[PDB]
RNA sequence: AAACUCCAGUUGACACAAAAUAGACUACGAAAGUGGCUUUAACAUAUCUGAACACACAAUAGCUAAGACCCAAACUGGGAUUAGAUACCCCACUAUGCUUAGCCCUAAACCUCAACAGUUAAAUCAACAAAACUGCUCGCCAGAACACUACGAGCCACAGCUUAAAACUCAAA
């Protein structure tokens, strides 16, 4: 999916964060998944620059208070 | 083309190592070579004795003279090597410079089962 | 029994590199023991 | 053979080669390459000769002309080393590929077999 | 201290010592250990040699001259020969595969010599001249 | 022509002779020095060596691949979980 | 640009009016080649 | 016909390839201590590439580079240079004890 | 085996029957000198699992078509 | 046992020989072949197929001539072993393996798979080997043995190689 590429680029940058996968609940949310939908979000805006966007949504997400530890 | 000399010379004082290696540069520029460069390694042990022109050396100055010379003299210029006393050792090589690195990605897996049969 | 054959040169192979490493024991690894053999049925050394 | 001074075929057409040191002139001519780059400045010279369209590398004039560049290298080649079976081997495999491609030449463009004939001063025979 | 398996580098200065001599000028104990012999000198650090043992002068001939035991023996009266010199401490410079390959170095351990190091000087011919035949038996 | 005492030399650990000639002949074995003059006893005819080679090529294949095997399988090795069916 | 940066080079080049320097300044250089690698892949550069 | 079916794309959460720790680096035959690294210290035995854990071609270039210099002059054969002893160890060989 | 209780039990819930054991050779092949000759063949099969512990294909599947009796599998 | 006892060990000097480890790589070449280093030259063909004989190659062994000769080594001599000779074993040593220039042109020269192109769908398919085939071309085979023979012809080959029968005989091979 066109989605597939940012989940990647997350996993890249952050990889599994502390919140643990709840494969039991089909609602279920993940991190990965807040992020592609914030980059949809602003890829909806208009905005183009995947690179630049990914800075954007993580930023959006830190504002949300959602915990983005880097791998390193 | 550009050739690279890695010359081990005999160890002596610092007038006669200049004295070989300005006359080991002017046999180079006769049979046609323009010198890039001359580097030097430093004065060391060689890794083995090497005996040479009814002498054992145990120690050996290292240069490198990197230059450019038409094919025909390269060996003309090894015969000049082999007649010096100086030299404990010369060789003459293509120079790496010279030798783009292509470059690899990675290693590509094979599976082990078919290497029984191949 | 080739399968136990490979069995007993794995465990030949556990018990040497255990042997080798300092990591299991100051002792073994200063007594540098030696394996002649290793052959499971238990499993004799 | 080309004179030795002759530049390298690349480096005959970058702008200002003619004012350069002569040094660097050296650095560039054949002096100071191996018997390929006077291969292809002979195949060049041939080339730009004997055939209307010297940019074009895939007509058969091209390619026979290349293969008798070839040729003559494998023939100076052997002239030194007698006892090298390989290379005769390439040689004479090199002479009957070029023999086909002159057949070929002449049963489709006669005159132009002709050309090829007179400035690579190959004589074509027929087989026994 | 770390031990270090590695051998101190001549030219380079290091604590280890043995009698007040640098490892650079412990004698040198030669162990040949053929199919059907061993030999075995002690030489000095200036190439000098102090004692010289085998299983021939030993008194054992013939395939006896195999056997272990007569290595040992060689070891153990090539090292009384040498402290009888003053060597104390040595380094084994053993080669070939024979059977008292090991077994002289015991015997020198039993006439007395401290062994410091061991060095393996097999001839290994790096494709070197062509061996015999292997035998049709 | 090298210098000496240097290749294939072991110091002894307080004077633990046969643990230091242990090592010693560890590390020939790792190289493959001690099998290399086994080898080099008697002529090996280049047809022999060839073949033995190659078989030695294809048994190290074989044990590697029966060794993964087994230990992919042995993770199953555990008690039954459904026991009386 | 190869071309040029080879007539840049060429300004350095030993010629026999400065040889006897070069050979000079060469004899008071030190060029080394020696470098080590890591298991992670770091150029560990000679200590001196 | 609809958003929802898959499209084609390269895997793109493929892992890069594990490159060897020489790979985009020029092995030299001057380079005495990077070669002295894939030697045995006790016989100077070039290890082989399931030791060195190199690809082909670096191993290739290794090898020559080693045997170059052996025999022009920079490098011990029968034994690894002491002053290399206390290099990184990059082989997966363990011989003491 | 990790299904052979709830698959039982659901045969005998159903009113069906139901063969999670080893399937003995000619069980249905053979039927007639099983069972005695007035056995009556089942005239439907389902499999939920339609490989053995071997991970080939469960004989059953093989014997009912021999013997025209339909199969439903997963 | 014979042999050697200027024999052996250490150190040093020291090759026209052979090319550990790398190589657990599977590369180059048409095949044979080719695994020390450097340098030079160099790895045919922008459609395929195309020869016992034309053209050019062709492991090992062998021949001719001149060198080299560490080691190995048919043959030979000696020692053992054997009832005994020979062989297996030990020792010494030669042709020979090496170089130069010619010749000989053989192999289980075998991936025992002709070259080129295409396919993985049917029936997958005698068996085994190595999954089954299709298109196209060249070469080859038509029971066994006689026969890698005889004769003829060709060859630097002269106890040779290539091509290669028939008669008698069998009901199998
Ligand atoms: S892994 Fe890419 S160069 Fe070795
Ligand atoms: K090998
Ligand atoms: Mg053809
Ligand atoms: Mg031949
Ligand atoms: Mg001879
Ligand atoms: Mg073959
Ligand atoms: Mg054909």
């Amino acid at each position: 999916y066109h989605e597939d590429r940012i989940r990647a680029k997350f996993y890249s940058v952050y990889g599994s964060g502390q919140r643990a996968f709840d494969l039991f609940n089909p609602n279920f949310k993940s991190t990965c998944q807040r992020f592609v939908e914030k980059y949809t979000e602003l890829q909806k805006l208009g905005e183009t620059d995947e690179e630049k966007l990914f800075v954007e949504t993580g930023k959006a997400l830190l504002a949300e208070g959602v915990i983005l530890r880097r791998v390193g | 083309p550009r050739y690279e000399l890695a010359l081990i010379l005999k160890a002596m004082q610092r007038p006669e190592t200049a004295a070989t290696l300005k006359r080991t540069i002017e046999a180079l520029m006769d049979r046609g070579a323009i010198v890039r460069d001359l580097e030097n390694l430093g004065e060391r042990a060689l890794p083995y004795r090497i005996s040479a022109h009814s002498q054992q050396h145990n120690r050996g100055g290292y240069f490198l003279v990197d230059f450019y010379a038409p094919t025909a003299a390269v060996e003309s210029m090894v015969e000049h090597l082999s007649r010096d006393i100086d030299v404990i050792r010369g060789n003459i090589v293509k120079h790496p410079l010279t030798q783009e690195l292509k470059e690899c990605e990675g290693i590509v897996p094979v599976p082990l089962a078919e290497k029984l049969y191949s | 029994h080739a399968r136990l054959r490979a069995l007993n040169g794995l465990l030949y192979k556990a018990l040497t590199d255990l042997l080798c490493t300092p990591e299991v024991s100051q002792e073994l690894y200063d007594l540098n023991v030696e394996l002649s053999k290793v052959s499971l049925t238990a499993c004799r050394a | 053979d080309p004179p030795p001074s002759t530049l390298l075929k690349d480096y005959q057409n970058v702008p200002g080669i003619e004012k350069v040191d002569d040094v660097v002139k050296r650095l560039l001519s054949l002096e100071m390459a191996n018997k390929k780059e006077m291969l292809k400045i002979k195949q060049e010279q041939f080339m730009k000769k004997i055939v209307a369209n010297p940019e074009d590398t895939r007509s058969l004039e091209a390619r026979i002309i290349a293969l008798s560049v070839k040729i003559r290298s494998y023939e100076e080649h052997l002239e030194k080393h007698r006892k090298d079976k390989a290379h005769k081997r390439y040689l004479l495999m090199s002479i009957d590929q070029r023999k086909k491609m002159l057949k070929n030449l002449r049963n489709t463009n006669y005159d132009v077999f002709e050309k090829i004939c007179w400035g690579l001063g190959i004589e074509y025979t027929f087989p026994p | 201290t770390k031990f270090s398996i590695y051998p101190p580098i001549p030219g380079e200065e290091s604590s280890l010592r043995w009698a007040g001599k640098k490892f650079e000028e412990i004698p040198i104990a030669h162990i040949k250990a053929s199919h059907n012999n061993t030999q075995i000198q002690v030489v000095s650090a200036s190439n000098e040699p102090l004692a010289f043992a085998s299983c021939g002068t030993e008194g054992f001939r013939n395939a006896k001259k195999g056997t272990g035991i007569a290595a040992q023996t060689a070891g153990i009266a090539a090292a009384a020969r040498a402290k009888q010199k003053g060597v104390i401490h040595i380094r084994v410079v053993v080669k070939g595969l024979g059977p008292g390959r090991l077994s002289a170095m015991h015997g020198l351990i039993m006439g007395g010599l401290e062994v410091i190091s061991i060095t393996d000087n097999t001839p290994i011919p790096h494709n070197g001249c062509r061996p015999r035949k292997a035998r049709k038996l | 022509k090298h210098l000496k005492f240097i290749a294939r030399t072991v110091m002894v650990q307080e004077g633990n002779v046969e643990s230091a000639y242990r090592t010693l002949n560890r590390i020939l074995t790792m190289d493959g020095l001690i099998e290399d003059i086994k080898h080099r006893r008697y002529y090996e005819k280049p047809c022999r060596r060839r073949q033995r080679e190659s078989y030695e090529r294809c048994r190290r294949i074989y044990n590697m691949e029966m060794a993964r095997k087994i230990n992919f399988l042995m993770r199953k090795n555990r008690a039954d979980p459904w026991q009386g069916c | 640009r190869e071309v040029l940066q080879l007539q840049e080079e060429v300004k350095n080049f030993i010629t026999r009016e400065n040889l006897e320097a070069r050979v000079e300044a060469a004899l008071d250089s030190r060029k080394n080649y020696n470098w080590a690698i890591t298991r992670e892949g770091l150029v560990v550069r000679p200590q001196r | 016909s609809n958003e929802d079916l898959p499209i084609s794309m390269e895997n793109p959460y493929k892992e890069p390839l594990k490159k060897c720790i020489l790979c985009g680096k020029h092995v030299d035959y001057k380079n005495v201590q990077l070669l002295s690294q894939f030697v045995s210290p006790f016989t100077g035995c070039i290890y082989g590439r399931h030791i060195t854990g190199l690809c082909g071609k670096k191993q290739k270039e290794i090898t020559k580079a080693i045997k170059r210099a052996q025999i022009m002059g920079f490098m011990p054969v029968t034994y690894k240079d002491p002053a290399y002893l206390k290099d990184p160890k990059v082989c997966n060989i363990r011989y003491r004890e | 085996r990790q299904f052979s209780y709830l698959i039982e039990n659901m045969a005998r819930d159903c009113g069906e029957y139901a063969h999670t054991r080893y399937f003995r050779g000619g069980m249905l092949t053979n039927a007639r000198l099983l069972f005695g000759p007035t056995v009556r063949l089942p005239d439907l099969i389902i499999f939920l699992h339609t490989l053995n512990n071997i991970f080939e294909p469960h004989v059953a599947v093989r014997d009912a078509a021999k013997m025209n009796i339909p199969t439903v599998g997963i």
